[PDB]
């Protein structure tokens, strides 16, 4: 055959993989955590959002650490291997390096740990997404006036937010982040490579979002979220 | 608008 | 005039910005942090490079940690009005969140900071870019077998390793991430947006580097590098 | 090969 180009993932095996969305909305108790109000819309967003591009979506609601861990797990040990990717989606509430499970913490090292390149070999070398919508801190922004491969290879993290920032959630109308996450994989899936979509992300976020508060404290702040790249190609959702 |  | 888009940063003022390589190669005799061979080969090719781009460099050798404090302040002080962006490569000794000056570390944040979209105006809206090489933390990779934007808008951090690892340099050829990263920009500058040459400088520290060691710790690893991105549009070293 |  012609000359051939290997800059892009395989996007074209039988299936694009799965959407794992675990939406926790309703904590213990004992926690002191509050309910997430809106995130049913984020949830029920990007469950039609990638039904779109065709992956087999799994939606979990109000998972404890522990079911979190065991269903990140049992993910990890399917055979991917007819698969092009993985996506991962996780809204709850979050510190930096921390998800909230509805009970307490999970470290987001020991759920991306499962998929490393040598515990999860039908995803070696495909893309492996993780999609997060929580805090990664109480920083507030005030904005201003205008050995062959690693086995930390082909993740890509996309945080709602910046390092050590809270993420802000709409009641009404979903978190700002995933709001313009479907909004931009809607329009343009089918047209940008992958980080390019999420700098258009990027760019809404900070550009079309400010929060409203009877406190001071948390009145007219804005925020960016963060793509954390360690992906080796480009990413589209699309194939010849 | 809440926080996370 | 016909419909205008808006997806790509203006990199056509007069000037593409400052280049400020901070060259790290002799430590204090009391910080115990060896000598870093192969850092010149290093601060030379990034010279070089961002010569070729068209960048305004500034190379500094072995400061101490007021000295790139005070280095910061002051390049964030200056007028930057006719510039496109801001670039600063720090060749150093590192820990998650830390760069070392010659006499002990200085905070990451305390050096982007100054950059700010509030506190440097001459470069809001414009792209700040901080390409680190530096260990973040100990761990070793084994491989597997094959109130208008917000503040922290704009940035853009090419870390050379993952969160955690340790980042290795060759006394020889310079660091794998360096070097990788000036190759693909002398082949890409002129034809791809920074994601996408990010993205190929990750693939080729993937897969073309291995680390040989004497010592069994130290053998055989491999390394990925961390795209962290805040930005908000394409970024073409090139115009129109 | 080292390590920074
Ligand atoms: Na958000
Ligand atoms: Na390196």
């Amino acid at each position: 055959s012609g000359i051939s180009l290997d800059n892009s993932y395989k996007m074209d095996y039988p299936e694009m993989g799965l959407c794992i969305i675990i939406n926790n909305k309703n904590f213990h108790k004992s926690t002191g955590m509050t309910s997430r109000s809106g995130t049913d819309v984020d949830a029920a967003n990007l469950r039609e959002t990638f039904r779109n591009l065709k992956y087999e979506v799994r939606n979990k609601n109000d998972l404890t650490r522990e079911e979190i861990v065991e269903l990140m797990r049992d993910v990890s040990k399917e055979d991917h291997s007819k698969r092009s990717s993985f996506v991962c989606v996780l809204l709850s509430h979050g510190e930096e390096g921390i998800i909230f499970g509805t009970n307490g913490p999970v470290d987001l090292k020991k759920i991306t740990n499962f998929f490393r390149g040598d515990r999860c070999r039908s995803l070696t070398g495909k893309p492996k997404l993780f999609i997060i919508q929580a805090c990664r801190g109480t920083e507030l922004d005030c904005g201003i006036e205008t050995h062959k491969i690693p086995v930390e290879a082909d993740f890509l993290y996309a945080y709602s937010t910046a390092p050590g920032y809270y993420s802000w959630r709409n009641s009404k109308d979903g978190s700002w982040f995933i709001q313009s996450l479907c909004a931009m994989l809607k329009q343009y899936a089918d047209k940008l490579e992958f980080m390019h979509i999420l700098t258009r992300v990027n760019r809404k976020v900070a550009t079309e979002f400010e929060s409203f508060s009877f406190d001071a404290t948390f009145h007219a702040k804005k925020q960016i979220p963060c793509i954390s790249s360690m992906l080796t190609k480009e990413l589209y959702f699309y194939h010849l | 608008d809440e926080v996370d």
